[PDB]
């Protein structure tokens, strides 16, 4: 509507209400779908304006259509999002927190999820100026389900903002001070404040083995569970980043997903329709059967092998790649008997297939997994019995052909495996 | 992962 122009003609006139008539033109000139001039208000140098708008507590009106303007050209680039730091925004929106008009607090929130959202530096200056105290008071009320539903996602959502990016992770305390509340909107009937709870805690289990820890002593994993099981994939899908995370851990925080019933979602998870799905529940089974003997035990008490072998069958290469890595881990630290049983899954033919991939690392990763399984057979007396299996499905051919190939441990290893096991 | 940045479109 209005143009730059008289944007700024408004801004500078020291008439407060033709100041709030200008910001709100910027507001909606900002709020457009179709490109928003975000550089063209920062040039006229408007930011320290809307920035000074935001603490006048006389005029709530014009709090909230700078928080707006400006929650916008927060949302763009990362210089456009330094601007608005640059303007002293920051400590500017944390006071608003604090404001007796939702809708202003809650632009507030809103734009210091965009700020924190930039990366690691901006979500640590957020932490800096106070904001956390503030932010985690407005949802301290006995029930959730009494706040407004749009102001509890916006919430959400910027908290879990504060729980996002690496290098470096989130400061500790700050990741205690949010947890319980987190845990709160863990168990809310809501899906979209379900799905962002459940992707701030897939950031925080994203890293080692005691910021897992930190998240598992706080019992989450059943929900977790629980929500993997979901109908919304927005809601399965953080719930499975989450559980992967875990399990990338200790022995024993991987034993507390298996505990609270994960593995008997997987028949669906590693059939589902969406192939990103499919994937990051193959690539979790592969850190499972990494696992104990006693874990790889529940991997076949709860039916998953022949899952696996489908998998390995026919899935997106990706997917295919994530169970070569299972079945290696499988075949790693299994007991002979557990070897036999995958074998007669049916895990020799596709696993052979797989062999006329063009990519190196997963070439190495079959034959790693075909040597074990060889050492399974000589402590059995089949190794004979093993090589004519992996001979009727051309096998023999494949590994043949291998040692003639570029890489140094794919000509090695197929050697090695041709001399020991395919000769006179 | 998820969008970090949300507009107000409103």
């Amino acid at each position: 509507n209005w143009s730059v122009e008289d944007i700024v003609k408004g801004i500078n006139s020291n008439n407060l209400e033709s100041q709030l008539q200008a910001t709100q033109a910027a507001r909606k000139l900002l709020s457009r779908e179709k490109q928003p001039p975000i550089d063209n208000i920062i040039r006229a140098g408007l930011i320290p304006k809307f920035v000074s708008f935001l603490g006048k507590t006389d005029c709530s009106p014009i709090q909230f259509e700078s928080a707006w303007a400006l929650t916008n050209i927060a949302s763009g680039t990362s210089e456009q999002t330094k601007a608005v730091v640059d303007g002293g925004a920051i400590p500017a929106f944390i006071s608003l927190l604090a404001s007796p008009h939702a809708h202003i607090s809650e632009q507030a929130v809103w734009a210091l999820g965009n700020i924190a959202g930039d990366g690691s530096a901006f979500r640590d200056l957020v932490i800096k100026h106070g904001a956390i105290d503030p932010l985690l008071a407005l949802l301290a009320v006995p029930d959730l389900s009494t706040l407004a539903c749009g102001y509890l996602r916006n919430l959400t959502w910027t908290l879990s903002n504060l729980c996002r990016n690496k290098n470096p992770a989130p400061p500790l305390d700050a990741v205690e001070q949010i947890l319980p509340t987190l845990v709160r909107l863990l168990h809310h009937n809501d899906p979209e404040v379900l799905a962002d709870s459940c992707w701030a805690i897939s950031y925080l289990t994203d890293g080692p083995n005691e910021r897992i820890e930190m998240v598992v002593k706080k019992g989450v994993v059943p929900q977790l569970v629980k929500l993997l099981g979901a109908t919304e994939l927005p809601i399965v899908t953080p719930a499975l980043r989450a559980i992967g995370n875990i399990v990338t851990g200790t022995d024993e925080q991987t034993q507390k997903v298996i505990d609270a019933g994960a593995l008997a979602v997987f028949p669906s998870l590693l059939t589902n329709p969406k192939t990103n799905i499919q994937k990051e529940a193959t690539w979790t089974m592969s850190n499972i059967t990494a696992g104990r003997q006693d874990q790889i035990q529940q991997v076949v008490n709860h039916g998953l092998v022949p899952f696996l072998v489908g998998v390995l069958s026919k899935a997106d290469f990706k997917t295919q790649k994530e169970a070569a890595w299972a079945i290696t881990n499988y075949t790693s630290g299994g007991t002979v008997e557990q070897i036999v049983y995958l074998v007669h899954c049916g895990i020799i033919e596709p696993l052979m297939n797989l062999l006329s991939a063009k990519d190196t690392k997963i070439i190495q990763v079959i034959l790693d997994a075909i040597s074990n399984i060889f050492q399974a057979a000589e402590k059995l007396g089949e190794t004979e019995k093993l090589s004519i299996m992996i001979e009727e499905c051309g096998g023999l051919d494949k590994i043949e052909a291998l040692q003639r190939h570029e890489n140094e441990s794919v000509y090695k290893a197929s050697l090695n495996l041709i001399e020991k096991y395919f000769s006179v | 992962s998820q969008s970090p940045r949300r507009r107000r479109s409103q």
